[PDB]
């Protein structure tokens, strides 16, 4: 599906915050005893609406809510951390969960370079045929 | 199925669960992201009277928490200390590991009372209360949050921070007849209207201090602004006379 | 292994309950504030013993218990939610955890349609050979 | 290795960890399911005297919880409020997020006392106590459960609800000499026998009310049924004279 | 990278403890009511420094600490159990997260046995050519 | 990226995230392991005076826990019961499900007081406190731990246990001027020095009992060993006169 922003307004710029899971630490700052407190672990960035991505993202988060709320209603887990890992698993199962039939629409195997090896070795058998 | 955002043809799209695109590439879980977007950025009214009407109490529904990795700097956040008239707490304490939203230009801290006819306070429009990288369906006591929603993305292969607390007192919280007062000091208050912006409240607070219009007795002084005075569209784009001491500003 | 029900009795019918993670919600029922309480999130169904599946399932759950209890004894996690995700990962690792040797018993790649492409292009080289 | 159920040749089988079947297809985690099956369906005795003997107290073993997605409607569930003779609780409160089993035709609620010689109550045959989509190795206080076991499945590619509470009092819970009383009201009781079915207890309760055979003093009236009276095989397939006031029904 | 033990000392022997997730239980010992208490679930073993693995492992755990601490600083999960499952997912995504171009350096598909089938069936077409 | 250990060319290596090795095989999650290694095995000083200087208190940093599947038998473990001078606890109770390290030849149990100028006690060198298959960044009260670090491995395809508790009293815990006393009984103590090994303390304790050198009043008897006496390099490779009663051993 396509994303149709149907919101009263859109802030076209995204002033965002996040963490860093392997920031190149200076000296001993990676040690919890010496490192920053909870308030000082964030990095910031600013992103503009190139390709309409910011206004599309605001609509995407809005449209995601019904499915996410229904998922949360049905889980017994108090805090859910596994959504992204499960989507990665489903990504793999969609492609590799069964037998990969080469040249099929659901098998992501490209034999082209090895077509240009098998067809490129016919002139080692049909060329070499002197008698 | 929970939607997943993907970039095709220079545009964001929801990935179709039915159709498989073999040229889409996911070489690492680092390409997958969960992000929180503030209702602010969609143009909703952020004043305390308008914001609080979007929340309500409800029993029988267990609270739920989901994590998100990155968020948006917020202009308006909220922090609630609501009790019943009998003194009992309306909101539960923040669970272990749930801290306030990390980027708030203005924290609207509301203290007061209401009937609180329900075990937990939910968002009436189904949005989430965004905390520090955890999104909850309910409000926790004394914990700063932004209203927002969560999106999930599969990405392609690879001024400081100032915050100001604005304090309010409230009665009848969560009902039709909720009354709000902006707090200048513990004895000086301003009758709150939905049209007052954070910048107007802070400037009105400063003039009251420098014009010496605070309470100089032991009683409560409640100023009122008359409609004549304007106030200063989304965030990204005086004479005092006295008439519990009520009064007027014009 | 096969499943041998060795229980004193078997209830051959399965009157079951479960949830729904993306039920087509009516209006605003997906909103937690408006939706059903904890007691009203369940759907029901009835399944009969076709192919002996119900009596086999009762025996399967019985036989699963020793392994599940030993797994739970050895984990330090207070509540375990990850068993099914880990079985999906092990499903993929069993097939794709190493190099896929085509035509091997442990490589689930079917080249048949592309055998009928390479052998079906010999009569574009051996047919076209006029001189 | 935890067994995984799979359907081959029109029959359920345990998938062999050693042999790889390439024509087996798992295209989504939705095909994987965890399910709870009630011991009821295997023909075990469900009366309170028989059921409670399958549980026992034990120290030194940390409790463990595992989730399951779907379960079976239960005829018999149990809900325990057991204290020691000194008044202290024998069972821990239900942890956050653990609710009672959601489908129970009869909830056998047992209150009383016992030695409770252990920190937690386990199932002596290794089964689980099934709650709302969470299976625990131990019993939680005042929380309705069904006895059951869990299976894991890989599936191929794609009357209302009535519940009746039956109340019991118990002494010597969890021992050789446990005594049980069915509760008609707070002063009228029936000596419990293992042969009494839920339907018999509810009908016996109704006749006692309509025959006026309740206690009409301040003392405790304990009726006893003599062996002559029968009772009404698995679930899916009178004269009153008085002799603490004991008595007889024949 | 290689592992360079740069510690003041190295205990070359590893006297280790661990659990067992499916130990062949004797009788009813798998039942929590009858089985061992928390202190009695461990097995022990002794491993020596063959191939320098023990001293390398001590250095590996030491060097892992900065990255692990930075990961823990950035997570909101109170107890992290998912590191190994996520590494298994990343193992699969590195190999199978895109189209597998046969004979490419990043595609772990070995067609050799099926090269020795296609090239081994040329003498069913070039041999059988009598007229 | 968290390093992953792999065996190549008869040697342990860190797997390179950038380069893909197709002949590496991961056919099961069982090949992946998390393991805890004790700082002991790297040659660090394990005496209580040296060990405690590696830990310190700090506020503002939330504690974090990560699990590990297998560990190393420890010679030295530690168990802390530290209060402030006003009697309040310095360390939090062990969270649900966190038990002591399972293999400790000597458990150094330290009770006493200190300023404890911080919410949690961390490892100053960034190591972890190893508990029962859970590694924490902080110290829990009265819970036995070993100092250690965690590694992650991808493996190729497929004397009993004695423990002795050594008790200490401490003042000024976590500072420059921390004083330690080895506890013979509740009234007899030995001034602790960093050079004393566990075996020396246990033998010194035994001679004090059999030479009858304990306190035989109601007062506190504190022995001191003079430098003359030696003590018995890593773990894997007398006349008493009295001068609060202080005294000397030579
Ligand atoms: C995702 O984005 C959507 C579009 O912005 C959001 O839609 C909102 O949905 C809520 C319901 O949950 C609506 O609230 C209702 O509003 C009606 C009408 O209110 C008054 O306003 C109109 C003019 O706007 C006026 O003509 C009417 O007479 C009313 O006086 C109320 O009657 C209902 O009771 C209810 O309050 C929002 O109006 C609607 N917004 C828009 C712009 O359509 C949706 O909530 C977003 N999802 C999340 C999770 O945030
Ligand atoms: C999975 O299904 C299995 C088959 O239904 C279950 O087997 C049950 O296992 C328990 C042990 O945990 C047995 O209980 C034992 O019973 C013996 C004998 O009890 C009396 O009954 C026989 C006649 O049946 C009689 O001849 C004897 O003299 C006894 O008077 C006791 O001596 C033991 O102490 C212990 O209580 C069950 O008997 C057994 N059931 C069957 C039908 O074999 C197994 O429990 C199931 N697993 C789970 C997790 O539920
Ligand atoms: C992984 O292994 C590394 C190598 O064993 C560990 O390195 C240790 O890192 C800490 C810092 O966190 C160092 O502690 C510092 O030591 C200096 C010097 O202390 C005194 O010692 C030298 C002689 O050794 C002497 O010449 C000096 O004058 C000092 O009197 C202090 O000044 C600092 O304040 C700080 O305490 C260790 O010294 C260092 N050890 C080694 C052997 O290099 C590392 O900690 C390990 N990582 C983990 C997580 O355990
Ligand atoms: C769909 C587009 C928005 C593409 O995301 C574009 C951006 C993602 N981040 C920022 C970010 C960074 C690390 C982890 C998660 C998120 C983002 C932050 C907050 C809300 C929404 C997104 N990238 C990343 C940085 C620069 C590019
Ligand atoms: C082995 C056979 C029983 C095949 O399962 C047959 C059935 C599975 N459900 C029902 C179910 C539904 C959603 C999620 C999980 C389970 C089941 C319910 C309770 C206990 C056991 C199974 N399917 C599904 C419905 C109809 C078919
Ligand atoms: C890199 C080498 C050390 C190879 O690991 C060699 C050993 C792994 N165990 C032991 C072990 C066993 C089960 C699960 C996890 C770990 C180990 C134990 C404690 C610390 C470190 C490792 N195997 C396993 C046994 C015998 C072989
Ligand atoms: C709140 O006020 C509205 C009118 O503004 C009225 O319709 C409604 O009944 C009131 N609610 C209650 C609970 O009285
Ligand atoms: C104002 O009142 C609050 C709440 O009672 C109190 O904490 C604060 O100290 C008071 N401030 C002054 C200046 O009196
Ligand atoms: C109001 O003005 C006074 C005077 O400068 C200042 O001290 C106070 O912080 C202001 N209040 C707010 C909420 O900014
Ligand atoms: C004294 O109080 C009055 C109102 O009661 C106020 O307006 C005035 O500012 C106060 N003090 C001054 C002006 O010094
Ligand atoms: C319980 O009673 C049985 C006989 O029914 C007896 O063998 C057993 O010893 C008794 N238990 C105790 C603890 O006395
Ligand atoms: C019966 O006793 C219970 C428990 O003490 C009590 O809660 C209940 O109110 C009583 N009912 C009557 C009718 O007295
Ligand atoms: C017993 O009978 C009375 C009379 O109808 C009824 O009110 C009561 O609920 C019955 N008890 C049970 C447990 O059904
Ligand atoms: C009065 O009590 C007797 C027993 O004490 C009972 O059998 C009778 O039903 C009661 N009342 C009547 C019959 O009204
Ligand atoms: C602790 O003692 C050292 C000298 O051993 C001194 O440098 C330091 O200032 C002292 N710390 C405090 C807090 O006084
Ligand atoms: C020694 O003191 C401890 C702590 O007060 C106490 O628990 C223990 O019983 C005492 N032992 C003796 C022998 O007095
Ligand atoms: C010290 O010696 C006495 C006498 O044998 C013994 O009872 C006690 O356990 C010893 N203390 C320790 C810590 O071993
Ligand atoms: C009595 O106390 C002294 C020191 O006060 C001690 O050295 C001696 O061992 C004690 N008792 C004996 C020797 O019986």
């Amino acid at each position: 599906e396509a994303i149709v922003n149907a919101q009263p307004k859109c802030n076209p710029n995204l002033h965002y915050w996040t963490t860093q899971d392997e920031g190149a630490a200076i000296g001993l700052a990676w040690i919890p005893y010496f490192g920053p407190a909870a308030e000082g672990i964030y990095i910031e960035g600013l992103m503009h609406n190139q390709d309409g991505l910011i206004c599309g993202l605001r609509q995407l988060a809005n449209e995601t809510t019904q499915a996410l709320q229904l998922f949360l209603r049905a889980t017994t887990e108090l805090r859910t951390f596994s959504i992204l890992n499960r989507k990665a698993i489903d990504f793999l199962l969609q492609r590799w969960g069964g037998t990969c039939h080469i040249l099929g629409p659901d098998c992501c195997i490209e034999p082209a370079d090895w077509t240009k090896n098998i067809t490129d070795k016919i002139d080692q058998i049909i060329h070499d045929f002197v008698d | 199925s929970i939607p997943l955002g993907v970039i095709h043809n220079s545009a964001l799209q929801v990935s179709d669960v039915d159709k498989l695109v073999c040229r889409d590439k996911l070489s690492s879980t680092n390409q997958l992201r969960s992000v929180g977007l503030n209702l602010e950025g969609n143009g909703v009214a952020t004043d305390v009277p308008s914001a609080t009407k979007r929340w309500g109490f409800r029993s029988g529904v267990p609270p739920k928490v989901v994590n998100y990795e990155a968020g948006e700097w917020a202009e308006n956040c909220y922090n609630l200390e609501i009790k019943k008239p009998d003194g009992s707490e309306c909101l539960p304490a923040a669970p272990d590991g749930i801290r306030g939203f990390p980027r708030c230009r203005y924290v609207h801290k509301v203290s007061g009372t209401g009937p609180c006819a329900g075990d937990f306070a939910f968002h009436k429009e189904g949005a989430f209360f965004l905390y520090d990288r955890l999104a909850s369906t309910v409000i926790y006591r004394g914990t700063t949050f932004a209203e927002g929603v969560v999106a999930f993305l599969i990405l392609p292969q690879a001024s400081g921070y100032y915050s100001t607390t604005i304090r309010y007192q409230a009665t009848g919280f969560g009902t039709n007849e909720t009354e709000y007062l902006f707090e200048v000091d513990n004895l000086t208050y301003v009758q709150l209207e939905s049209r007052f912006t954070p910048q107007f409240l802070l400037q009105l607070n400063e003039t009251i201090y420098t014009s010496g219009k605070r309470s100089n007795t032991t009683g409560k002084l409640i100023w009122k602004v008359n409609p004549e005075i304007d106030t200063t569209w989304a965030f990204w784009e005086l004479s005092f006379t006295v008439v519990x001491x009520x009064x007027x500003x014009x």
